[PDB]
């Protein structure tokens, strides 16, 4: 009975924390989108060459 | 010549990147 | 007047290459 009670206090955290990691990869992606086409702009030091190779 | 001028340039874009990034997180 | 330039250009390629790793890691 002890066991069969940790089993499901298992299984409802796994299903909680799926859900949260899922939404965490989608809150990181645009953050790795925002630093690269961020970081990217500074090709203005340089002219259109150094814009389009950036 | 050559020299000092990209030693002064080469510090005048690592300023001009930190202050691009500071004003960026603004 | 060699080893000055030489000198210079020393510290000129080390600071180009660590502003080179600072944009590229951004």
């Amino acid at each position: 009975n002890n066991a069969s009670g940790k089993l499901l206090a298992l299984d409802s955290q796994l299903t909680n924390d799926f859900s949260e990691k899922s939404s965490y990869f989608q809150s990181q992606v645009d953050k790795i989108r925002k630093e690269a086409y961020a970081g990217a702009a500074a090709g203005v030091v340089a002219g259109p060459f150094g814009l389009i190779i950036s | 010549k050559t020299v000092e001028v990209v030693k002064n340039a080469i510090e005048t874009a690592d300023g001009a990147l930190d202050l691009y990034n500071k004003y960026l997180d603004q």
